[PDB]
């Protein structure tokens, strides 16, 4: 059963053609990054004003900062040169974009044929550059991707050295020591470009052998690859909230906050019902027009911080689940190909033997259990203290409970918050591993369905019936969906630790008087915005302000009650009730049609019922979770007081 | 929705103030129609677009979407919101201490 | 949950089960009255509050037993005749508990034949019983009539009110009382002359009879609401209801006088420590929050009691269809579902239009919100104000306005879309036409799978189908509270802080500001919700128990069985490590139909415990209405 989600699956493509697939996406990104640059020209250079900061170029923006690109000023002439600068790179994202899809295009259909020579360049045997190819590698990697990774290594490293050179040449960047300043990276680049040319000739010379992704690269690798490069994005996001954090980068970051920004859809100047442009509020500011924002109130500089962070902490998190469902899907395919007992590798063979996976996942389970009962049980004796139930005062909770003075280097105020920041994001990730170890070794056969004499025949298969009483969502595919929705508690924990919110009790700052009073007892320099349930009613003060946000709040939630209807237990009801919308459309015969209404109402199967509820479920979720990020920072550098002295 | 118009007539009503009463009930069915439109034209649409996807719209998907929105952003600009907000004297106060000035004022 | 299954009990067991529960009603009246003395007669402080007591209050009121004074003794009076009647329903319930045992245990002297009340007893009913059901509903009325006839006898004795028939007093109870009394007695006697003809629940009959009964008494439930909430606005209902705004409450759970941390400091002064804090009833409108509160839950308790009745009902056609008695019916309310054509034109003609009014109900929501937030450069002229009740309906309405309209449609698109479950419980509980068309047909009340099949089969079975209409109803029952509570039920975000969202109030030209839109109604009942610790309990554990429910609610069974056994496996190794051969504990895992049933408890349960406090908050609606943002 091929779907529309499974003609752009790897089995069908080939080295070539994912490698034309990538070169378009490249090409397709530079396009958009050239839409972007141009949405963030604040003033045109024709002489006219510009784009109304879209979110997208409002990330975008510090990092152009720390280029020779857009000056973080008011001043027309300078604001006009850094739209001048952006448009002229966005040009020139454009024009490689192009003949990046031009290549993408080439490579896709398998003709390579240069204009100018008329020759047919093979894909499995070439060099590399006219000479330089000669010079390197003498040919080319043969058809295996464990001898490409000296080459890709290499072009990485020509890579990084042209990056150098361009912030030597156009962008004026001179290379020094100075890792404070922003003229190091290139710096670094040439290093890099030093230290990777190095692992690459090393690598071609002597290439490095895990030989489960050799034969089918298109799953093995691209799990692997997806799973490395989630952590990467991860450690990225952590390096990320840690560097724009720094003073290093405050230059660029924190006189985001000092600049007020006009964006779309933010709230305009509400005129009357009787406006005679031939009654007005914010008179000043002309008819519909967007009021300033200011960014030290909105903490833009932290909210762009946030977006930035959460955008690659999500996106890896994604990746490796992403990652490990695909190479569940691999050991599925070799365990019903009989190659999963001739892997010959440890990624393999110690997850061969089912009683390791037993042990493996039962100390997942263990560690998940005793981390998630003691953090939940600290969090919800929290909530019980401060709102005094039970009469318990705050003297009961875990106020004492900081983290340990060597751990300490690692937070700002050491509290309970970061314990139970840390604590539920080890119990989630343990919470996902779970599934993420269930899809790794039980792909084909759990332990149950050893003793009960059943297997996973397929990756999409919906359940095996109601033998047993259960059988339902046992398919990798329904594996995944169960990691991602207990990883989505994860991620909002992450979310909310980096827009500011005590994690560690569910209503901090609420009227009650132990809520308040932790600050009073807890000696903190920050006021952290509001407990878990308080955070909604503190934080969507703005996504009401705004009406943009408030539309992004209600189709998020739509979308969420929608993927409500597909992840219940059914699809029979609704395959009945669609029979019955057949039955009755058909009896719009007799109501003067005379036309044969061959319209079967369609009702999703479950193995795509599971996959729309889990979209939408992700979806509307991080879709209001973006209006977490961008109702604003709000954290004020003031203890509360008591309520009572 | 042909009788929108007839319920508008028959109920009891007093219009916004300087809108005309006739538009009114046509601009009402008109967001409902273009709300049950665009629905129907969504599901529609993606209905055949699930079909009609294969391996040579590959050159099609990103592309379109790309020029989606594209044509999204330059309309953000065209006929949604144009201008830098320039303030009636003249200006883009970018600067929060100049929004401390015109607060003064 | 099937431990007194209907077909396990007989006649007998049932009175003996329906009397042990009328006690034990007895008992917790009692308690409750017992509950909401305000000060003893001893003089010591007594119970602050409570819900059920401040639900029940208003009747002590209307019957004199508590009173609304503002004098001591005149508390302790009422205290004491508060706990004389305590007194007399806690007695009166450990009888009604006695005979339910000596029912439920068949321990007496001829339940087939007996004698009621012999001295008269031979001059009605002929000296003999009532043999069977049809034979039954007459000396059912006659026992009502003499429910209704004690009433008035003890209401003129004990309670001493008068005959008087004017209908804005207690009298009026009284007289009508009588009347009903006389009344019953002449549909009782009629009945006993002539029993009835409905053959289907003469037969085995206790769940069909239950049933019916069950859905009857749901919709005298809804209707009961809707009566309740009309006469509890009524100005002659004012005296034992509006003075609720007039009076102090101090409830439990509520902010106490908050002590210091070096205190022996307090908030408030001559307030002792932890000290529950007054309440002014004018902000709550405690008067709306006890009316939501009696009218919500008869309104939901009806709207149960109609799906419970509808799945028990589906159980019994279930039942007929399986040993053939379906086909050989006689009462018509079987024909007309027999031929499994109106079947179809039925349950099509229910979706279709459910389908029209609510797509179009949800149109005009969405337009109102567009409207609102000004997306896609539409301002407040562009929504439908112009829409309202039309003068013939107006009257149904006070303040008519298009949050009126909404509220009508909404809950008639919520009515039909719970009776597209209903009417598929009612019609294809044995054959449907898909599976018909299928060649499977179904054995089971509760089958939830019957395997991935045409895409999968999850859901088909009755009982799966009551939850669903649970689910669907659902939102029905929100927007009875959502109106009765004052939200504005027509948009999204209405008195948010945005543009055009006050401008509501300026165009409808409303006497009565509405609390907020559907999302800024959380944030405004919430902002009061959060300083009671109570509410905010309830809140947290309706939430739990929500997600809580996800577990068994999704499609996921059978990963929790396979995780199940692998929780065996850990378990069993680490007690067998740690202990010597300890080997127990397997992890017991719900099946799907329980799965389902445990789904929607803790979904229901949540939701309605969440509801409550939505209920509960106060009423807090205005009368003067928002100005122009201009
Ligand atoms: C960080 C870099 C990641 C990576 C990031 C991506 C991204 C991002 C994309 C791909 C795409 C593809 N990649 Mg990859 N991929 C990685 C590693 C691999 C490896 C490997 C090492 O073995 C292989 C064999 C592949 C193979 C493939 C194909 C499935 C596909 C390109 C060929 C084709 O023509 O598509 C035919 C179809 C098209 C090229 C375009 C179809 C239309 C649109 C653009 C598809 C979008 C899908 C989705 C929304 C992408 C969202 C990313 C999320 C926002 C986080 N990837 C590395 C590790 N890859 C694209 C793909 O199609 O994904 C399904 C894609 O979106
Ligand atoms: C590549 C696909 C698209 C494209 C999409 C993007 C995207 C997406 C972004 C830019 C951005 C940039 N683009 Mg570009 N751009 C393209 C073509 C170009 C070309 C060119 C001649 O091809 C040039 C000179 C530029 C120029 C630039 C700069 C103005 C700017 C910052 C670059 C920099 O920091 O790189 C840093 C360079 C290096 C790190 C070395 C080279 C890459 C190495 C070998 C790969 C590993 C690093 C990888 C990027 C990150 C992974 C880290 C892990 C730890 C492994 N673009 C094409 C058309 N462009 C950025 C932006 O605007 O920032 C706000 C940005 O994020
Ligand atoms: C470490 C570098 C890479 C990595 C590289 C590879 C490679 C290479 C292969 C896989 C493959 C698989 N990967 Mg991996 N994978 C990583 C992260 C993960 C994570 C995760 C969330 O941590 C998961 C759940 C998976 C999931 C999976 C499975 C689908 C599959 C292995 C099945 C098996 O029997 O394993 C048995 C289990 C093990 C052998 C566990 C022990 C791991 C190593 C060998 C031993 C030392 C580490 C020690 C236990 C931990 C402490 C020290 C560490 C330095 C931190 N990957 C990271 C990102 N993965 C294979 C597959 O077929 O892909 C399609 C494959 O070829
Ligand atoms: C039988 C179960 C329990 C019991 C449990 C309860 C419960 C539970 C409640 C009371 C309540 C009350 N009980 Mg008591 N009570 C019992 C025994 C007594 C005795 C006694 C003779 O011993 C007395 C004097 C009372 C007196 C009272 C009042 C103080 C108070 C209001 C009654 C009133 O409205 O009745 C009016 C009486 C009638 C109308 C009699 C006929 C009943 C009709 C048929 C009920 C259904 C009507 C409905 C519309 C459906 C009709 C369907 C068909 C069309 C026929 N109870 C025993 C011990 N008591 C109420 C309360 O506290 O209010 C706040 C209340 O709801
Ligand atoms: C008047 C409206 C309803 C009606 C209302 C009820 C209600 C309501 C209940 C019954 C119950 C029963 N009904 Mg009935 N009953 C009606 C007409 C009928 C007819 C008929 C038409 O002839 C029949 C055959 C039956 C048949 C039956 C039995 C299945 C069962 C009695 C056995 C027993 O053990 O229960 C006794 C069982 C209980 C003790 C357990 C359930 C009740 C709760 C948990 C305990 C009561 C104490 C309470 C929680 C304390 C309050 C605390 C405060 C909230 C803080 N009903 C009509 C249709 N009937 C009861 C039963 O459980 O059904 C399964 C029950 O709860
Ligand atoms: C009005 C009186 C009662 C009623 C009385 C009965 C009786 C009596 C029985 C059922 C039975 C059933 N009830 Mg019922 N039922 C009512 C409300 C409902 C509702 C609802 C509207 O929500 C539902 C879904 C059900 C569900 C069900 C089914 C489980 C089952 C009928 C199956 C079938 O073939 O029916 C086909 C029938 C219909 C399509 C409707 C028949 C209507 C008849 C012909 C009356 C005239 C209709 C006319 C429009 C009314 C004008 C007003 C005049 C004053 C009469 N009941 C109300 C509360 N119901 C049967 C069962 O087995 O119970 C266990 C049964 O014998
Ligand atoms: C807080 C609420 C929750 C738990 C408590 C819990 C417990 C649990 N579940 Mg869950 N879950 C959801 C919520 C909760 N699921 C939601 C909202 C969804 C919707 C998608 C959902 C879905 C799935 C699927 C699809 C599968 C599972 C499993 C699986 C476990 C196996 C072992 C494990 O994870 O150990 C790790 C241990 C924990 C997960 C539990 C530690 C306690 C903690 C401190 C919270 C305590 C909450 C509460 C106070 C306890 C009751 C006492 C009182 C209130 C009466 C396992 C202990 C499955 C398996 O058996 O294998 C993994 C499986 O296949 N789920
Ligand atoms: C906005 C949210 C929802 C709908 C829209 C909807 C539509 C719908 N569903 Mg649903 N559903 C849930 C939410 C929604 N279900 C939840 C949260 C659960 C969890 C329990 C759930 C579960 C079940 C089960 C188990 C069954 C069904 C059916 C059934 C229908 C058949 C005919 C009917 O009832 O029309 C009555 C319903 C309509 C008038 C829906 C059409 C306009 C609408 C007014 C609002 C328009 C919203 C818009 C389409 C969204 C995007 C617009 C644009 C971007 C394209 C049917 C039209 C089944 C049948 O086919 O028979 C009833 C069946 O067995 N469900
Ligand atoms: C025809 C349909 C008309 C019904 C709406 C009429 C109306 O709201 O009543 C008219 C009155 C409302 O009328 C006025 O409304 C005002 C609004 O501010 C105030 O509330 C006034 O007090 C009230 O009198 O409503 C009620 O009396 C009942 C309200 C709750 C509706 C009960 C319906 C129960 C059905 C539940 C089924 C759920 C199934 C899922
Ligand atoms: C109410 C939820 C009922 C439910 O979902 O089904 C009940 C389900 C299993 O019950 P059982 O059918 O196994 O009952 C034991 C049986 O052997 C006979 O009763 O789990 C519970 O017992 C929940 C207990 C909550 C108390
Ligand atoms: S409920 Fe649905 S998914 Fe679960 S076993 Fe039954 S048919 Fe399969
Ligand atoms: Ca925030
Ligand atoms: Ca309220």
């Amino acid at each position: 059963s091929t779907k529309w989600y499974q003609i752009f699956d790897t089995e069908k493509l080939d080295d070539e053609q994912v490698v034309g697939g990538h070169l378009a996406l490249l090409g397709v990104l530079g396009f958009i990054m050239g839409i972007y640059y141009i949405s963030g020209i604040q003033v045109f250079p024709w002489g006219a004003p510009g784009f109304h900061d879209n979110w997208f170029y409002l990330t975008i923006k510090p990092r152009m900062v720390s280029l020779g690109i857009d000056t973080y000023s008011t001043k027309t002439a300078d604001l006009e040169a850094a739209g001048a600068r952006l448009l002229g790179w966005a040009a020139f994202h454009f024009l490689v974009g192009s003949v990046l899809i031009f290549g993408g295009w080439r490579h896709w259909t398998h003709n390579l044929t240069n204009p100018f020579t008329g020759r047919c360049g093979n894909f499995r045997d070439f060099r590399f550059l006219g000479k330089f190819g000669d010079v390197v590698f003498n040919g080319t990697s043969a058809k295996s991707y464990k001898e490409a990774l000296g080459p890709h290594a290499v072009y990485m490293s020509l890579l990084f050295l042209g990056w150098g050179i361009v912030m030597w040449a156009i962008l004026g960047f001179a290379p020094i020591p100075d890792f404070q300043t922003i003229n190091s990276e290139t710096f670094m680049s040439f290093v890099f470009a030093v230290i990777f040319f190095a692992l690459g000739i090393y690598w071609w010379n002597n290439p490095p052998n895990a030989a489960i992704h050799l034969n089918d690269d298109m799953k093995a690798a691209f799990s692997v690859h997806l799973t490395a490069i989630g952590y990467i994005n991860i450690a990225l996001g952590c390096i990320a909230f840690v560097a724009f954090q720094q003073p290093s980068f405050a230059p660029y970051y924190k006189e985001l906050d000092k600049l007020v920004f006009y964006l779309y859809g933010e709230p305009f100047n509400r005129v009357s019902f009787n406006f005679v442009e031939q009654a007005k509020e914010f008179a000043d500011f002309p008819a519909y027009a967007i009021l300033p924002k200011s960014g030290e109130a909105f903490g833009m500089a932290r909210v762009v911080t946030n977006l930035i962070v959460f955008n690659h902490i999500i996106c890896g998190v994604l990746y490796v689940f992403a990652g490990v469902y695909h190479g569940g899907q691999y050991l599925l395919k070799i365990q019903l190909n009989g190659m999963y007992n001739q892997i010959k590798s440890i990624w393999i063979t110690k997850g061969r033997d089912q009683e390791v996976q037993v042990k493996i996942l039962g100390t997942v389970m263990a560690l998940c259990f005793a981390t998630m009962l003691s953090v939940y049980a600290v969090i919800v004796w929290n909530t019980i203290c401060e709102l005094n139930i039970f009469g318990t005062n705050i003297t009961m909770s875990f106020y004492w409970l900081k983290p340990l003075p060597i751990f300490q280097w690692m937070f700002a105020d050491p509290s309970i918050n970061d314990w139970v920041m840390a604590h539920v994001i080890t119990a989630g990730s343990l919470f996902s591993l779970i599934a993420l170890v269930r899809i790794a070794f039980f792909a084909h056969t759990s332990p149950l369905w050893d003793d009960l004499g059943l297997k996973k025949n397929s990756y999409s298969f919906p359940c095996l019936g109601p033998v047993y009483g259960g059988t339902c969502g046992v398919s990798i595919q329904d594996q995944l969906w169960f990691a991602m929705l207990w990883g989505i508690k994860g991620l909002s924990a992450v979310c909310w630790y980096i827009d500011g919110a005590w994690i560690a009790s569910m209503m901090y700052g609420v009227p009650a008087a132990d809520a308040k009073a932790w600050d009073s007892i807890a000696h903190l320099h920050h006021h952290y915005t509001s407990g878990i349930f308080y955070y909604f009613w503190t934080e969507t003060v703005t996504i009401f302000s705004s009406s943009h946000l408030s539309t992004i709040l209600m189709i998020g939630h739509l979308v969420w009650f929608i993927s409500f209807a597909v992840w219940f237990e059914d699809r029979g009801s609704r395959l009945e009730g669609a029979d019955i919308q057949t039955r009755t459309i058909r009896w719009l015969g007799k109501k003067f049609l005379n036309r044969d209404v061959n319209f079967r109402f369609p009702v999703l199967t479950i193995s795509d019922s599971k996959l729309a509820g889990t979209f939408l479920y992700f979806g509307g979720t991080f879709m209001l979770v973006f209006l977490f990020l961008a109702n604003g920072f709000y954290q004020t550098n003031s203890p509360l007081p008591p309520p009572v002295s | 929705g042909a009788l929108f118009f007839s319920v508008s007539f028959l109920t009891g009503y007093i219009p916004a103030p300087n809108h005309s009463a006739i538009l009114t009930p046509l601009r009402s069915f008109m967001g409902w129609f273009l709300l049950i439109f665009c629905a129907s034209i969504i599901i529609m649409g993606l209905g055949k677009m699930s079909s009609a996807i294969s391996d040579k719209w590959f050159l099609s998907f990103p592309l379109s979407i790309f020029v989606i929105v594209m044509v999204m952003f330059l309309s953000l600009r065209v006929y949604w919101e144009k201008g830098r907000t320039t303030t009636v004297d003249g200006k883009y106060i970018r600067t929060t201490a100049e929004l401390k000035e015109f607060l003064n004022k």
